[PDB]
């Protein structure tokens, strides 16, 4: 409130209003509505004795013909109104008043009010009497007057135009409101407490205390001097943070059991195949078709695939039906050949069946099931412990190379004019080239590309099922652009309002790879030897991996963001450079990359081989980083964020030994069970897990030198 | 191992662990000893002399000024009267209105406080009316208003109750936890003890006003550089990343009523009391139960969801182990309507600055017994780095322990799994890792560069505006934000269907497109939404590219896409230009169609209509809206009457509905 | 368009629920009323607008001639459709048509666009026309600063700026022009002449003149220039481990200049508070008393928040000591009288601190933290700016410290005065007595080993980059970014223009104020424009004797002295009176009081 009484009221009569509210020995600060009241008083008291004066013959006109007594201190006014009395020869008031008319010889109370004019000038008439006369203002455009000459037309209409103007403004400000008339301004905020909250206060005090007014006493009575060392006396010693001080030795391999021979193999658990891909390549001018006319041309290049109708089983998983996955992909086919433009599967009902949708249980009503007493509670499934498989490591290998063909394409940005563009442009080329045809890039945008198609068609169809290409576009070195196509996959029964529950999706996906070479890996794929290709003269068979996988719509959105991946890979780099271009003044982007005059190349530690490590350009650390980036998207789930989180802890724990920060551990034993709870079956998370204790290992031996 | 008894105003089994008895093992422990935490509390006073009297008037005279439609900001709060989620004006408007059918009508009162008080008072009516949702079968389920009645006791219930859900997309955490969402019962007195509590923390140094962006940086620095300053010599400062997990769960709302108690020590009773009702409602909280658990038979091929009213119709082994042993605890606390009752801890995200009071409290007693050793540190929502600076590494881990003793008083538990120590200049908080001066603060994922999906123009600018701001503040590096450019650029072409003119897609807008790229002259000056080149770059991603290509637009394209009456635009569109972008009025900014509401919709659209001010500034008048619009409307008609904008029969009509509405 | 306004507000008052809360609710309720909508927004934005973006008609098309210009179809393409609504019966469009409209249409026309959105081309303007340099690799040293993201024509509080637009953009609902109308005539005058002939729809002016007037202040870490200009286009001069160099295409210093001259005025005279408050509010710059531009900032210069402490305003409560600024930590300290032996051999009385203290300081671009307890200096820790504003912080944290070893190293005499002379106490003498000398304490104030660390490493008494720094003294290779939780607290004025806090405790000096000249670069001044509803006053209610109301225009035609009804803000109708005169409350109040003293005094 202050702030409004400062901007709309000079400082004269701020000074003025608190040293009267001094006088009668109210705090303005306590009571701010009242200080904001007599200031207004004031101001409506100064502004009607202003302009006028009398004339020698004693006439009205604009010796001033008003005298203002409001303002002064109580003795100094009630002087000033005994000594006008007396002078004119009038009845001096009992009440102190606020004006003296000298045309009239009399006196004159100013009042202000919120409500109705004349309820208030008949409060002040009773109160004080006709001994002086009683003008009023309102706020509402409306007044009362004894005499109407005293106050002439301009007066009247410029207090009520200001009191107009402060109304409007304590609106805006959401002060009019709290704004309490002098009637209330004796007053404050009322809040009474009822009963029910009354008694949830007193049953809601720590014990020792009856009722919350004991509680308000303790707290606001009683001292605590020593409570903290009191309580800490009696404390039991086994109390304890039990600290430990770490010592290379204390550090353990993570996750032992991942060398247990026993255990199954880690199999392929990723929705689309990665390095086993095969794409069967069309050339085209580079325009932009439709993904069932990209499907169906592609196809057609390849015809001796595409006709193929006696399937060669090769292995079949578990319990998946050769005959319902072969019929399920020979649908796809055909309605991807057919003359129509709809991508939805011409059968609809073998379809329901051969994706498993119609082995779906009943919803009953809660009262069968309760007395029905062989319906039970499904007994959580936990994930299999598995071993480390050496498919993964082959993996990490292969994505991590430069390949022939680019996927990756971006968008243009306007010219560069100042040198920090240039710089910008500069790292962005660089890491561009070292990434552009990297084979990670190429699977992230097929992962992309084929997520964006799913979430698509699952917005469009629901409740049919829909045959959705997997499909990308690749450039090579010659500027060539080659429609890849991949396979296909079956988008089933999506009656997915929410984003948490499953869509069927049947992927057929060719590939290259025999699954006999590592039968371990493959324990979930039914793979069919659908027939052979000449990639270069020389033949190669051309198996179809198929399998029946779930999505959600909030998996779909994430996989469309597994682009980020790319920022992710650069910033990292960029940082890096930084730093270089930190320790010596000139860009070391150049020199980071391939050296200059005066700085040899930048290598990094890539991997080992024969128990011997290897060093690599900064490009190849920068495929080894886009790739680290793209597993953690592609097996990303619940079991991968816990152990990257509680991994960080030990990796943050290495660092402190390897600087000599003499780092110590409250409890070890529980930050391993930690970690090695999430090393379940996710394959990344478990190739993760070898690859720290081997260079952990490397990290001891460095240690020991 | 507290105090356990029957709670009269619910009959709910309440648990009292504060001032129990003081831990023996290294479990979690929510004992916490009055007595510890008013030392605390009386120590962080000493040192911040007048701070909890500052933080409390200010509290006051923003609490004053409040107003109720302050409730709607938020997110989604739980509603009585259906007991659903619904959002905080869905939520606050139906409470108002079945506060009407009940003689409370301190909504209308405007401020916050007579709102409160008809909340506070609604808790004492011996029934209580209100609209319900109730769906009938005529077949199409039809749902419509009904006047519903609920007992006292039930709606006690109701307000002290909070809806549960699975925390989603929580990174990090293996499992997953419970979130909660209250009603509005408790929203406003919540709104005021949590801005007593960050007028609070703002002056502490320890928490520091709660920092964004690359303040955190300056902090870690600080409080680092500081330590080592104070380090004596020849000693050894030692830093413990600390981390709580589950330290919510001890944290007890008898304490934080006690905290509200000391904090407002010299304050009127009124405000006193207000800022006690938040802690009192937490006390006596009631825990909705999820959705329930679902039974399958495979020999048949059934299954069926249990709703949790009905959790114990089923014999207990029936459920699989975990679920068995987790009902058969939950058997004393559980609450025959499917809920459990709730007193000891507290939900997550519900006291964040008075848990953050309470840490700090806990960092500042420095030392226990006069020993060799000062710790300090910083302390942020469950998150908290400490130093202790000694003579030598073991003074240093007896200092480290005494902490660990002292918080395991307060209610404060810290994961020993999750904390660890080092020696002073390498660390970790709030998931920002200082390493000799250098932090590498890299835990928050840069939001997706995509449309914001409001219109074209509004979000290129959103998307320019995003990247220059992740420039500025997080670090991002040049190259970093042109490709972040170049990734939001291809996201924006794919969304709209807007692809450059030169190129070869098709489509049903790219047609158009071709054809105004040769159409069109100056190629350079067309928004990328009109097949036109990018020309976005590091240095001019605050300019509207409007503006950036108004000097290459050709003349007619200009005047096209600049032309002031064209049909996509209109006024009611214009609510959300604010919220903060820049950008242009044009062609390119259209809106979306449209998938008591009503009436408050259809009222207030006509009160912007008549008076395009509202819709800007708050209007100001001490009168009904009727009135004025009638009064505005006869102005406008004696306008055009004039003007000859209207005729002598249209004013004459409107003069005859205004005295049909009774304003003549 | 009324007429359906009168229908459409017919059809509402058939149901009893418009009826019950249209009457029921007034206008200034209106805004929570506003709130209380679905809330139902989409919770996928992206991808919801990816959806429908292929759909057939998204877009909700605007009825009328333009709108009818678009054909139905375009080669095949739907553009528009004339099926009927039931959502808000209205037309729905395709983005196909948005693309015909931007290629084939109607070319409107364009002449006020770029004074509308003058800002925007100004911006463009600085960016094409600036200069660039080279870059600058190495670590850089930014220091946290509130600064002002982009320029503003004139910088106004928010009230001072919405009601300037009001006044603008809306001619109606005008009633009782403030005290903030004729304070910006010239800019209102120019803003209509700029904004006539102009269809934009009102709404985004009013915001677009917001975005223009109100300042958007935010704390960030700027190295170099803080001026808005370099300020908004900060993400490419600056950078952790980069630098560049870019040049791009007032009242302050009046403000400043005028405020030390009003001090310098009052101190030299007895009782300087009712004289400064006196030339305060008797003084203007150009268009505008003192109390016009004082609360657009909050706080700024020494001067500036002494005259604001005399004056009713709101001040920062950061402590200001000579060249120093200083933000408490922790700690209570008790001020006790003393007497302490000066190093000259004199024995001097003075206020010393008890209790152990900590304080952020501040001082050019140097910015630390220190330590101190009763009568000595615990610890001084600093950043690397120059070398200037390390030897002047370093001074100034010694003379604040009371450390018994100040005391001991005076060698010379303490007798200064200021320009005006007066004797000052004991410690600004020795502030100024030690700054003279810089190497008079720093000699015999003692070295200490360097502070062996990995980055924390000392400063010798030359100040240049050594080993064997002064005893406590300690340069950190860090950034200290300080200043934080601003409460703008109660401050209270003394007669000597001394503020303090709630307590005695004293924050601010008279003599902060630093005694340098520049002269002023406006005209300080000592003693058809305003605004539309600027000649009328508000008399009476109602009235209906006249009928309707009349408008602005319509009421210029009465003469002076007649009656007429207006509507003033939205609605309340009253009845006014054609002023015959200029009015002016200041004045009137001012006489009041002249009269009212001069009645006492006459008395006495
Ligand atoms: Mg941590």
């Amino acid at each position: 409130m202050d702030t409004f009484i400062t901007r709309n009221f000079q400082t004269t009569i701020i000074q003025k209003a608190k040293n009267t509210m001094a006088e009668f020995s109210e705090d303005p600060e306590l009571q701010p509505a009242m200080l904001f009241n007599i200031c207004v008083h004031l101001e409506v008291c100064y502004v009607i004795s202003d302009m006028n004066f009398l004339d020698e013959e004693g006439k009205a006109y604009t010796r001033p013909q008003y005298e203002v007594i409001e303002g002064m201190p109580r003795t100094i006014a009630w002087m000033v109104q005994r000594s006008l009395a007396q002078e004119h020869g009038i009845e001096t008031p009992k009440y102190l008043a606020d004006l003296f008319d000298y045309k009239t010889k009399r006196f004159i109370e100013v009042g202000i009010t919120k409500g109705l004019a004349d309820d208030y000038f008949w409060k002040k008439k009773e109160k004080l009497g006709n001994s002086m006369e009683l003008m009023i203002f309102s706020y509402n455009q409306d007044y009362s007057l004894s005499n109407e000459s005293s106050l002439d037309e301009e007066g009247k209409g410029r207090v009520l135009s200001r009191l107009t103007e402060l109304q409007a403004e304590l609106s805006l400000k959401n002060l009019w409101q709290v704004l309490i008339g002098e009637e209330d301004v004796e007053k404050g905020i009322d809040f009474k407490l009822g009963q029910t909250i009354s008694r949830l206060r007193d049953i809601s005090v720590p014990a020792g205390f009856s009722n919350f007014e004991g509680m308000r006493s303790y707290i606001d009575n009683i001292d605590p001097k020593g409570a903290i060392e009191r309580n800490l006396a009696r404390m039991s010693p086994l109390v304890s943070v039990t600290p430990k001080k770490l010592t290379w030795e204390d550090l353990r391999p993570i996750g032992p059991h991942i060398y247990n021979h026993e255990l199954p193999e880690v199999p392929y658990n990723a929705f689309l195949l990665m390095s086993d891909e095969l794409g069967l390549a069309n050339m085209t001018e580079g325009k932009s078709k439709k993904p069932k006319t990209l499907a169906k041309e592609c196809l057609e290049k390849y015809s001796t695939l595409r006709d193929q109708t006696d399937p060669i089983l090769i292995m079949k998983s578990e319990k998946a039906n050769e005959n319902f996955l072969w019929k399920l992909w020979r649908d796809c086919v055909n309605t991807i050949s057919n003359e129509e433009m709809s991508n939805e599967l011409q059968k609809t009902n073998y379809a329901k069946w051969a994706t498993g949708d119609g082995l779906t249980y009943q919803k009953i009503m809660k009262e069968v099931a309760i007395d029905d007493e062989t319906m039970c509670q499904e007994e959580p499934k936990i994930p299999n412990k598995c071993r480390v498989a050496a498919w993964v490591q082959t993996e990490m290998n292969l994505l991590s190379t430069l390949t022939s063909k680019r996927a990756l394409d971006l968008p243009e940005i306007g010219p560069d004019v100042a040198p920090v563009e240039h710089v910008g442009s500069e790292r962005r080329k660089y890491f561009v080239n070292e990434i552009n045809y990297c084979k990670a890039s190429t699977v992230m945008m097929k992962y992309v590309l084929f997520h964006t198609s799913l979430l698509n068609e699952s917005n469009a169809s629901m409740g049919k099922y829909k045959v959705i290409p997997i499909t990308n576009r690749v450039v090579n070195e010659k500027g060539e652009s080659f429609d890849m196509l991949y396979g296909l996959a079956v988008k089933g029964q999506s009656h997915l309002r929410g984003d948490t529950d499953v869509v069927t999706v049947v992927t057929f996906e060719f590939s290259s790879t025999d699954p006999r070479v590592d039968s371990g890996k493959w324990p979930k794929y039914t793979v069919f030897r659908i027939g052979s290709l000449f990639v270069s003269g020389r033949e190669k068979s051309v198996y179809l991996y198929c399998r029946v996988n779930g999505t959600n719509k909030i998996q779909m959105k994430w996989g469309m963001e597994a682009r980020r991946c790319l920022l992710q890979s650069m910033q990292q780099m960029e940082a890096i450079v930084e730093q270089e271009s930190s320790i010596q003044g000139y860009d070391m982007t150049k020199a980071c990359f391939k050296g200059d005059r005066v700085n040899s190349p930048k290598t990094f530690s890539i991997g080992t081989q024969e128990g011997k490590l290897v060093k690599g350009s900064f490009g190849k650390a920068l495929r080894v980083i886009f790739t680290k980036c793209l597993m953690h998207y592609v097996f990303g789930n619940a079991q991968l964020e816990g152990f990257s989180a509680e991994s960080r802890r030990l990796l943050l724990l290495i660092q402190a030994l390897k600087d000599r920060k003499g780092p110590w551990v409250f409890d070890l034993e529980g930050m391993y069970s930690g970690i090695e709870e999430c090393i379940s079956n996710n394959p990344w998370v478990i190739q993760s897990a070898y690859w720290f204790n081997e260079w952990l290992g490397f990290e001891k031996e460095g240690s020991k030198v | 191992k507290g105090k356990q008894y029957i709670s009269d105003v619910t009959g709910c089994t309440m648990v009292d662990p504060t001032n129990g008895p003081l831990p023996e093992d290294n479990e979690p422990s929510a004992y916490a000893q009055l007595d510890c935490v008013l030392e605390a509390l009386d120590r962080m006073d000493e040192e911040h002399p007048g701070l909890f009297q500052a933080a409390s008037q200010n509290a006051m005279e923003t609490l004053m000024v409040t107003t109720v439609d302050k409730l709607t900001q938020g997110r989604q709060t739980f509603d009585w009267t259906v007991c659903r989620n619904q959002p905080a004006a869905t939520a606050l408007n139906t409470t108002i209105t079945s506060f009407r059918l009940n003689d409370l009508n301190g909504a209308d009162k405007g401020g916050l406080i007579p709102f409160c008080q008809d909340i506070i008072d609604s808790l004492d009516r011996p029934e209580m009316t209100f609209f319900s949702v109730k769906n009938i079968k005529k077949i199409k389920r039809i749902p419509m208003k009904v006047k519903d009645k609920i007992t006292k006791v039930e709606y006690i219930k109701r307000a002290l109750s909070l809806n549960t859900m699975t925390k989603d997309a929580e990174r990090g955490k293996l499992k997953r936890r419970a979130i909660a969402t209250a009603g509005i019962q408790i929203r406003g007195f919540v709104l005021v003890v949590e801005n007593l509590a960050k007028n609070i923390c703002e002056n502490l140094e320890q928490s520091g006003l709660p920092v964004g962006g690359n303040e955190k940086k300056a902090k870690l620095s600080n409080a680092v550089a500081k330590m080592l300053s104070n380090c004596p010599p020849g000693g050894i400062s030692m830093t413990v990343t600390g981390d709580n997990t589950k330290w919510n769960e001890c944290l007890n709302p008898r304490i934080f009523l006690a905290m509200t108690e000391r904090i407002t020590r010299d304050s009127p009773i009124w405000f006193r009391d207000f800022c006690s009702i938040a802690p009192v409602l937490f006390s006596n909280k009631i825990a909705r139960l999820g959705k329930g658990f679902m039974i399958t038979s495979k020999t048949k091929r059934l299954k069926a969801q249990i709703p949790c009213p009905d959790l114990f119709s089923i014999p207990l082994e029936r459920y699989n182990e975990e679920t068995r042993a987790k009902l058969k605890k939950l058997k004393p606390f559980f609450n025959e309507e499917g809920t459990a009752s709730l007193s000891p801890g507290m939900m997550m995200g519900m006291f964040n600055m008075l848990s953050t009071v309470l840490g700090v409290a806990a960092l500042g007693i420095k030392n226990i017994g006069n020993k060799e050793y000062l710790w300090d540190g910083l302390q942020s929502s469950d998150d908290f780095a400490l130093f202790v600076n000694a003579k030598d590494e073991e003074t240093c881990m007896e200092g480290i322990n005494d902490f660990y003793r002292t918080c395991k008083l307060l209610g404060i538990n810290m994961s020993k799994k999750k904390s660890y120590c080092n020696e002073t200049g390498m660390f970790e908080f709030t998931s920002m890792f200082y390493r000799d001066g250098f932090v590498s603060n890299f835990a928050m994922e840069l939001p997706s560069f995509g449309v914001a999906g409001v219109n074209e123009s509004a979000d290129m600018a959103i998307g320019m505006t995003i990247i220059k701001n992740n420039m500025i503040n997080n670090g991002m590096g040049p190259a970093t934000a042109q490709t972040a450019i170049q990734l939001f650029i291809a996201d924006y072409r794919y969304t709209y269907k807007c692809h450059r003119g030169d190129s070869k897609v098709e489509g049903k807008r790219m047609k158009i497109i071709k054809e105004l790229w040769e159409n069109t002259k100056g190629r350079d000056g067309l928004l990328v939404a009109d097949g036109g080149p990018n020309i976005y770059n590091l240095r001019n991603l605050h300019i509207p590219e409007i503006v950036l290509k108004y000097n290459l637009m050709d003349p007619e394209y200009k005047g096209r896409l600049l032309h002031p009456q064209n049909p996509f635009v209109g006024h009611l569109s214009i609510e959300g230009i604010k919220e903060d972008y820049d950008a242009v009025s044009g062609t390119h900014s259209w809106r979306t169609k449209r998938n008591e509401e009503q009436c408050y919709a259809k009222c207030c659209n006509l009160f912007e209509a008549c008076f395009n001010s509202a819709s800007y500034r708050k209007p100001v008048g001490q009168h009904s809206m009727l009135e004025a619009m009638a009064h505005r409307l006869r102005m406008d008609a004696r306008l055009d009457y004039e003007s000859g904008r209207m005729s002598k029969d249209d004013f004459e009509k409107a003069m005859a509905h205004l005295g049909e509405i009774g304003y003549i | 368009m009324t007429l359906a306004k009168i229908e459409l507000l017919k059809q509402l008052l058939r149901d009893n629920e418009a009826k019950t809360v249209l009457k029921q609710t007034t206008v200034d309720q209106y805004n929570i009323i506003r709130k209380f909508n679905t809330s139902r927004i989409e919770k996928n934005p992206s991808l919801r607008m990816k959806w429908a973006m292929c759909s057939n008609f998204p877009l909700a098309l605007t009825k009328g001639d333009m709108a009818n210009r678009i054909p139905l179809e375009y080669k095949g393409i739907q553009l528009k459709t004339n099926a009927e609504d039931i959502g808000t019966k209205g037309q729905m469009c395709s983005i196909a048509a948005v693309t015909w409209w931007n290629t084939y249409g109607p070319i409107g026309d364009t002449e006020g666009f770029e004074r509308v959105y003058e800002s925007f081309f100004l911006r463009k303007m600085r960016l094409d026309n600036a200069t660039w340099g080279r870059i600058t690799f190495g670590p850089v040293e930014r220091v946290r600063k509130r600064v002002l993201l982009n320029p503003l024509t004139k910088e106004m509080p928010p009230d001072e700026a919405s009601n300037v637009i009001m006044e603008i953009l809306f001619p109606k609902e005008a009633g009782i022009p403030r005290e903030s109308t004729w304070i910006h005539r010239e800019l209102i005058k120019e803003k209509r002449e700029k904004l006539k002939g102009t269809m934009i729809t009102p709404i985004v002016l009013a915001y677009m003149l917001e975005r223009e007037l109100v300042a958007r202040r935010r704390f960030l870490p700027v190295a170099g220039a803080t001026s808005a200009e370099f300020i908004e286009m900060l993400h490419c001069l600056q950078g952790e481990n980069w630098r560049q160099i870019y040049h791009p295409g007032s009242r302050s210093q009046s403000m400043i200049v005028a405020c030390r001259k009003i001090i310098r005025r009052s101190i030299v005279a007895s009782n300087p508070l009712e004289l400064a408050v006196e030339i305060a509010n008797k003084t203007v710059i150009d268009t505008e008393p003192l109390k016009s531009c004082l609360a657009a900032i909050d706080g700024g210069d020494v001067a500036c928040d002494i005259i604001r402490a005399a004056l009713g305003l709101k001040i920062r409560q950061r402590q200001r000591f000579g060249r120093l600024e200083l933000k408490r930590i922790s700690g209570r300290g008790f001020k006790n009288d003393e007497e302490i032996l000066i190093g000259n051999g004199t024995i001097q009385k003075i206020g010393i601190w008890d209790g152990e203290e900590e304080f952020h300081v501040r001082c050019g671009e140097c910015r630390g933290i220190l330590k101190k307890s009763k009568m000595k200096l615990e610890k001084l820790l600093i950043n690397s700016a120059k070398k200037e504003d390390m030897r002047d912080l370093i001074i100034l944290c010694m003379v604040f410290s009371q450390d018994t070893r100040m005391f001991q190293g005076v060698r010379g005499e303490i007798n200064f005065l200021n320009r005006a002379g007066q004797l000052l106490s004991p410690m600004y003498q020795l502030q100024r007595y030690f700054l003279n000398r810089s190497n008079d304490l720093f000699d015999q104030w003692g070295y200490e080993e360097s502070p062996k660390a990995s980055e924390l490493h000392g400063i010798n008494e030359s100040m240049n980059a050594s080993d064997y720094t002064l005893k406590g003294v300690v340069v950190t290779r860090n950034v200290i970014d300080d200043f934080s939780s601003t409460e703008t607290e109660k401050v209270s004025i003394t007669k000597n223009l001394s503020l303090i806090k709630r307590t005695g405790e004293v924050i601010m000096g008279a003599n902060d104020v630093s005694e340098l000249e520049s002269q002023a670069q406006l005209m300080i001044t000592y003693d058809m424009g305003n605004a539309v509803l600027a000649g009328f006053l508000v008399s009476g209610k109602y009235d209906p004797d006249l009928g309707d109301f009349k408008t602005i225009e319509e009421l210029e035609k009465l003469k002076p002295g007649e009656k007429a009804n207006i509507l003033l803000y939205q609605g309340k109708p009253v009845k006014v009176v054609k002023r015959k005169r200029y009015s002016a409350l200041s004045n009137d109040i001012s006489q009041g009081i002249k009269r009212q003293r001069m009645t006492v005094e006459s008395m006495g």
